[PDB]
């Protein structure tokens, strides 16, 4: 692994180094210079006035092996120099650390070789025997130079694939203080400390305060940076405060709180009463037995004969008839119950002591008197009771009659008839029916 | 001159 | 554009730079020092041990034109020396890329000169034909050397303003390991890694992760970070599960649901009852027609006459007259039903067989009814219902007398007056008024 | 203080330095390579290939004193260097700033003293008087040397303790360009700049932008990153829209309104009435005075004599039996209340005119009538409203007959008998009570 380049040159060199006697270098300003250039703790690849490295790999041939190497500069550094101690020539002192040479290639050299079609290490061999005597490996995987070297780079002859790590200074230092910092990869340190700005890969710069992980301590009630919950979705895990609503309920809105789904303390066929006083209270309100209820609210008759068919009601096992008559003073007489040929033929004619009446198909002598008399009716139809008078003030007045009598089905129904000679009655009834059957079953 | 075969600041750097 | 520096010195030079072949540089040991200092990768302005640029600033006399550049050093590159390879005396080989000189300036300037009024740009030039030879460009814009040079800076001669950007060194490293960096500015990087702390702009110190946008995904249920909604202010835009306020909605607390509001599925008439067993139920409650009702609930007497004005009701068309008595044994019978002289003079007088009876200004002959024995009352006042006894055992007793008798109104009103000669009368009444009018309506 | 190193070497040095004219360095190559080595700003302790300090403490001794020195080289700063202008070998120029000399220990300094038991200041002083001239100050707290020199570092001989300032290269730059950046320590910048990832402490990797303090203006509806609230705990601080609940407030549910509670507008008395079609309404439900009660609905009977018992009521003050009755045609007569000896002898024995009837120890007359006639019952027990006929339709039929007829207590109770000598009766009976006291209150 050899490559002789016949026009490189290093620098600097004694017989303190490796060099014979008379094989010393001739100093240069421009190798004083190109030295003073170093700044570096290790070996590597040097940069140009623009900061991009030299050295640089062209024209990889791939399989063909061959590859370019532009020209530039690199620091070696070698250790086991001997240095003279002060006034005497004699080379005496051995230094304790390493030291850079510079290799400087004023040539591109030209295609190179390489292995075919595999992975190679390149390196940079500095012979220490003579004033310039340097070399070039290359091979697949193989040895790096015994001799004072830098790891050029590797080149892949199948791939054409390119790195080399040597290629600019590692720089070890305490306290760095610059203007700006640019790194190409990875800033690290045990604190970033960003006073002033910190920007994220977002491009947004921050200067408030970051938020840490488990922040949830803040949002809620009374810590800082509360949040307003109107208008978020959702329900609560706990039940909550009802607003206002009463009106929800009513009888056919959304809400429907029907009154036989409510409670009641109240004892049994108790009844909510309303007090006044906008509030109810648990009464009971008991109906009566012996219910008697109406059909229909008699007509109306005057100045006439009583327009009679005061009942034409439903049918109800027993009916009780109540009268109000006005009167004909100058003509008083029967309110008659004679009545005509109704649907059964069942009548009986018992007066107040009379203890007998004539009948026939219409009847003869059935009176309801307008006067206090001795004119009653007693029968399946009509139990009557009891007479008026056809005045109240001696001459005339309203204020006048009543009766009450009644009757049973013997007919399953009938209505009701009347007369009056005299014509000048007037006259109101009403009528109501009760139930019990005509046997065994009400 | 050569390195090592002058005392250093009394000569001049390269070459007549 | 020239002021040759009287003073002023550069290093190296020799044969291979432009000087002529005696004109070499005479070596020194501050040369070397100071060229040793050279650090960048380009032309800059030297720092001090301090770290502060030399070559600065001062005395600027403004329109004045004049400006004082106090003593230091600055690093200027050139390319195109020649070196001698090796032991080769003659100077033979080329450098491939440009390395630095030394400007040492041991004075200060004073009273350099620009253009009035106006900017101008700074430059300090080498010339490569002498030892020694330095000089500084000046003007409005006025054309930098083509000679090597650095912009020393820029010096405005109206406003007094100066900026430089040449005054301290680039760098150009590949791995930087350092204790502390500090910069004056940007520090990008395309990874900032702070391990162990990271510091904002307001100095707080973070150590767990930060919080990115778009977190709100964790504040919720089940998330890490969740956050207690308890005293938090606003309306859900979705309706809550309420509370139990049942006891909210009571006669006149907040809440307010009417009854007469409340929904029932209940038929026509029908009305909450308890059935007991806390619970309601639509059953119908149904009073009779036939409706009777009380005025005044009649007064005790005993021991002695009748009160008799057992009413003095309201006007009802119709009054029922109800009566309890407790009677004297050894002096019964008469219960003179006195009534004199009302408001109007209806009366009618007929007994129970009797057909007829007498009349006066006053009853001479109408009772109720002590001995069950033959007595009635039959008029438009007064219409009866048969007698009653003095006895329940057969000498005396308490549990003696009832009867039921009515009387229309014929006078709007009236009060009702009875008397026993025997004294030892005792009696409670009912009266209940009942309604249909004295003609053609109710 | 001192420790004269009988070994070490300085460079460089000429006339231009503290040295006389038979005292100038000799060049090597290994002083020029060293020197290069410079880096740095200030003085400090050079670092190895690897870039870790060298001249190193080691084997400390404690209150013994002595410590080991390991060898290396460190860069001392010196002002006030002379040098020649140009060609002239006259040494005549002053430099104007401070410039570094090599420090280079070739041996180990074995056992160097220290003060006993206390801290101690370690100085490392070039005599700028010969060409190799180099001395050791240390102390409790004893001067550092006047003469160019690096605070090497400091030990402690009672404790061991170690601490060294200039261990590393200060270094003052304009701009960095880097692959990578690793301090040790703190990273600063007036601006942080992470493009692609930023890193915290936890070791979590940042793209997307961080979240600033008080960001809970964004969790809010209709900000970005909303929070759903569905599972989340607590009461909020105002109450909130009540969700669907009508059926919770029922009779046995949690919630439990009961009807007592609640509002009505409705005046006194008013009960809520369903009017059909859903709505309760407040009209008004009036029970009638005159109030009658049963007690026991009265047995059938057909085809039989009477099973007369057919009430037996409780004790309320006054009875009002009712009857419905069938009977054969063959042979009518009447329905016997002769009854038996009651509990007590109350009676009265009146018919209709007749107005006497015999009395025995049970009854000899008193009747009711199957067919309308003077048979009528009037007393204390017993008070009768007239009689029914015997046919309906002429023929055997069922709807032939009532009557009504009351009775006070006279005995606290009673129930009634009745024989019929046909046998082939049929009956209903109704009864209800009514309440007055036989005295001066109800
Ligand atoms: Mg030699
Ligand atoms: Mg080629
Ligand atoms: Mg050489
Ligand atoms: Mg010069
Ligand atoms: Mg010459
Ligand atoms: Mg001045
Ligand atoms: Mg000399
Ligand atoms: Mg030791
Ligand atoms: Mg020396
Ligand atoms: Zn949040
Ligand atoms: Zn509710």
């Amino acid at each position: 692994a050899d490559t002789t380049i016949i026009d490189a040159v290093v620098f600097p060199q004694d017989d303190g180094t490796g060099v014979s006697n008379g094989d010393e270098d001739y100093d240069s300003a421009g190798y004083l210079a190109s030295l003073a250039r170093y700044a570096g703790d290790g070996s590597y690849v040097g940069g140009d006035s623009t900061g991009s490295p030299t050295l640089q790999f062209a024209n990889i041939d791939t399989a063909n092996e061959e590859v370019d190497i532009q020209p530039g500069h690199a620091f070696i550094l070698e250790s086991g120099h001997i240095v003279q101690s002060g006034s005497q020539k004699t080379y005496d002192t051995n230094l304790p650390d390493s030291v850079p040479y510079v290799v400087i290639l004023p040539s591109s050299v030209t295609n190179v070789p390489l292995d075919t079609d595999v992975d190679n290490d390149v390196w940079l061999a500095v012979d220490p025997t003579s004033n310039d005597s340097v070399y070039i490996r290359s091979g697949n995987g193989l040895s790096a130079p015994s001799d004072p070297s830098v790891k050029l780079g590797t080149v892949n002859s199948s791939t054409g694939s390119t790195t080399r790590p040597n290629d600019l200074a590692d720089h070890s230092v305490d306290a760095l203080n610059a203007t700006t910092i640019d790194a190409s990869d990875t800033v690290t340190g045990d604190t970033v400390d960003a006073t002033t700005t910190l920007t994220d890969a977002a491009g947004v710069s921050h200067t408030g305060e970051l938020e840490d992980i488990n922040h949830g301590s803040k949002h809620e009630d009374g810590g800082s940076d509360e949040i307003s919950v109107g208008g978020l979705s959702g329900d609560l895990a706990d039940p909550q405060d009802p607003k206002a609503h009463a009106a929800s309920h009513s009888a056919d809105s959304a809400d429907e709180i029907s009154v036989e789904n409510l409670s009641t303390t109240g004892s049994a066929d108790t009844v909510p009463i309303s007090q006044g006083d906008g509030t109810l209270s648990m009464g009971s309100i008991v109906p009566t037995d012996l219910q008697w209820r109406e059909d229909s609210n008699s007509p109306q008759t005057d100045t006439n004969v009583g327009t009679s068919t005061y009942t034409i009601a439903d049918t109800f096992d027993e009916y009780l008839i109540r009268v109000q008559v006005f009167e004909e003073s100058s003509a008083p007489g029967t309110v008659e119950l004679r009545a005509e040929g109704n649907s059964q033929s069942s009548y009986d004619y018992i007066s107040e002591d009379g203890t007998t009446t004539s009948a026939a198909t219409s009847i003869p002598c059935i009176e309801l008197q307008a006067d206090s008399s001795t004119i009653s009716v007693f029968g399946a139809s009509g139990r009557f009771s009891g007479q008026w008078e056809f005045r109240s003030q001696p001459n005339t007045s309203t204020n006048l009659a009543t009766a009450g009598f009644l009757a049973v089905i013997s007919s399953p129904l009938g209505s009701l008839e009347l007369f009056r000679a005299a014509n000048n009655f007037s006259v109101t009834w009403e009528v109501f029916g009760r139930d019990i059957g005509p046997a065994g079953v009400p | 001159p050569q390195l090592g075969d002058s005392k250093l600041g009394e000569s001049q750097l390269g070459s007549p």
